[PDB]
């Protein structure tokens, strides 16, 4: 194959420069399971239990009792199958482009194929861990024009059924009406069973500038990001509680569990892109290629995530 | 000025962390979606026709036809790239469709857009659809995504 | 059957990009093996 | 004991010629016939020389030569005095190239 196909040898040799998605930070070792799907469906069956009365009195003699009722739920987890398509140079013509210090025809903007792939590669990456941080997949700064996508489809940030807190565009610089809220949030958490569990914090570049201040007179030793770390360990059995900031988000605050008992992610084989057989020739030098990536897998309880946005005016 | 490739050089390397809003550049050549079964030609360029609506003009027969910016009644096809050292422009016939930015007059999406006598695109024979509101890029300088379908009245 | 192994020769492109799939895995692994978490 | 010093200074002489063989083999051929990933893929020490040896035939000594005076096309089953006379035109056509 390498010796037939020049550009399955060009990606082999090119794709370990290629760095690691930032997304592996965001979730424990075994909070990720790949599985064997390009497109389409996994689902999933739970049973629950509830009273519907109160308890029923034994005396005497009664035929009517109160009851017990059962419910289903079938949980379904999407696939879609994604492409995108650059240019590039045919690898015969690129000695007829090489230069001093450089290959590529910078008056047309063009690159051997090696070096074309590989920011390719990272741009598509990039646009990866943002889907699965935030659940959309836009590439207007402004957020809007998003592809469609398919139901059953969600990222941390947008998954419903999840404890969200608003802070008031008044005190969006009063760092105790911040903590306010994410201790009310906190009360809200319903981890249940699964508490002795390592905890996740991930703000934005802003807050966690205010985080480092003292804690407030001013005290000593002990920090904003210190009283945090307590209140957190009050309610996960004392557990770890690690901190990470993203400029992906914007005044927001994620806090969510890292067991997997809980929210799972169980992204596809191919999620990562991956080059196509496909490539277009023609009798000039100019030749294009297709990157095949996967969206989708992430699951979660619902009431295990906390999202506190401070409204900015 | 008005060139696909800005002459001035940059003082500073450019910021590659970001990957959202990095393609509404003058320089982006080409078409925003492109199929591989697509016509596409090259021919003489007089004056800077670049992303602009072209139409077929003739000497006096010395010279071979060329391709001037234009519109109308005589539009013939859309420039979509250009090459300087040869003065070649390539044009995408009008009877293919296109989908990219293209010049547009000195507008939401949904407006029905007409070829005026410079090659660009302004509001209402109706010949492409925005796509998305006029993005500035210099003084005079307005692009706009466009999907061109043909003529029709 | 990694690209990692410089051994690996593949047969056909189906066989490289299951190379592909199983070098994703295993820098992945790698990564969380040689990741420290900040504590504190 | 002096068996045994004779065997160990046989030992050495084939150790040298292994050595050798490889040195040249890794600069030549390829990086696939390394002794670590031929090792891997389950081939003996002497398969993996008397391969190497066949290889290095296959890239100097030219066909006619293999069709003459080893009298055939394949050197799969040539192996021996007319293997050694194989490699040795091999050392004498990399001398000259």
């Amino acid at each position: 194959l390498f010796d037939e196909n020049y550009y399955a040898k060009a990606v082999a040799n090119i794709i370990g420069e290629v760095k690691d998605p930032i997304m592996y930070k965001w979730f424990s070792p075994d909070q990720i399971e790949d599985v064997d799907l390009q497109m389409g469906y996994q689902k999933t069956v739970k049973w629950d239990a509830f009273l519907n009365a109160n308890p029923t009195t034994i005396a005497n003699e009664v035929n009517t009792i109160s009851t017990i009722g059962f419910s289903s739920e079938v949980v379904r987890l999407n696939y879609l199958k994604l492409q995108y398509k650059f240019r590039h140079l045919k690898q015969t013509s690129e000695k007829f482009y090489t230069s001093d210090s450089y290959i590529g025809d910078i008056n047309n903007n063009l690159l051997p194929f090696a070096q074309a792939y590989k920011l390719a590669s990272s741009e598509i990456i990039k646009l990866i861990n943002h889907f699965v941080l935030t659940g959309t997949v836009s590439i207007q700064k402004d957020g809007k024009n998003q592809k469609r996508l398919l139901p059953n489809m969600y990222g941390l940030l947008n998954m419903p059924e999840q404890i969200k807190e608003e802070v008031a565009s008044g005190d969006k610089d009063k760092m105790d009406k911040i903590f306010e809220k994410i201790e009310a949030g906190l009360s809200k958490l319903e981890l249940g069973d699964e508490f002795s569990t390592p905890m996740m914090v991930i703000v934005d570049p802003a807050t966690s500038l205010k985080l480092v201040k003292p804690y407030a007179a001013a005290s000593s030793c002990e920090k904003w990001e210190d009283v945090l770390i307590q209140t957190i360990k009050a309610i996960n059995n004392r557990e770890d509680v690690y901190i990470e900031t993203s400029n992906l988000l914007k005044h927001k605050i994620l806090i969510y569990p890292l067991n997997s008992e809980l929210i799972k992610f169980k992204p596809s084989k191919y999620m990562l892109p991956t080059p196509n057989e496909q490539v277009d020739k023609d009798s000039t030098d100019v030749a294009h290629s297709y990157i095949d990536f996967v969206l989708g897998g992430l699951l979660a309880t619902r009431k295990t995530i906390l999202q506190v946005n401070i409204k900015q005016s | 000025a008005l060139m696909k490739n800005p002459q001035q050089d940059s003082g500073l390397l450019s910021n590659s962390i970001d990957f959202r809003d990095q393609n509404l550049i003058f320089s982006n050549s080409g078409g925003v979606c492109t199929s591989s079964k697509d016509k596409i030609e090259n021919y003489p360029a007089k004056g800077y026709p670049y992303k602009r609506g072209v139409k077929l003009s003739f000497g006096d027969g010395t010279t071979e036809l060329e391709v001037e910016a234009g519109g109308g009644d005589d539009l013939y096809g859309v420039c979509s790239d250009i090459d300087e050292f040869s003065g070649m422009a390539t044009v995408i016939p009008i009877t293919n469709n296109f989908t990219g930015y293209l010049t547009l007059k000195k507008v939401n999406p949904g407006d029905k857009l007409n070829f005026n006598q410079h090659g660009e695109l302004e509001k209402v024979s109706v010949n492409a659809i925005a796509l998305s509101k006029a993005h500035k890029l210099t003084e005079d300088l307005f692009i706009v995504l466009a999907s061109v379908f043909g003529n029709r009245a | 059957a990694s690209l990692l192994d410089s051994n690996f020769v593949p047969i056909n492109f189906t066989e490289f990009v299951q190379a592909i799939s199983n070098t994703y895995k295993q820098r992945r692994i790698q990564f969380y093996e040689n990741l420290k978490r900040h504590k504190r | 004991v002096e068996e045994r010093e004779r065997i160990e200074k046989q030992l050495l002489l084939e150790a040298e010629r292994i050595n050798e063989i490889d040195t040249l083999a890794k600069a030549h051929l390829s990086n696939h016939f390394n002794k670590e990933v031929l090792l891997a893929k389950g081939y003996t020490l002497k398969d993996i020389m008397q391969a190497q040896r066949r290889e290095l035939v296959r890239k100097f000594v030219p066909i006619e030569q293999i069709k003459a005076i080893a009298k055939v096309s394949d050197i799969s089953h040539i192996d021996g005095e007319i293997l050694e006379q194989l490699v040795s035109l091999a050392k004498v056509n990399i001398k000259l190239r």
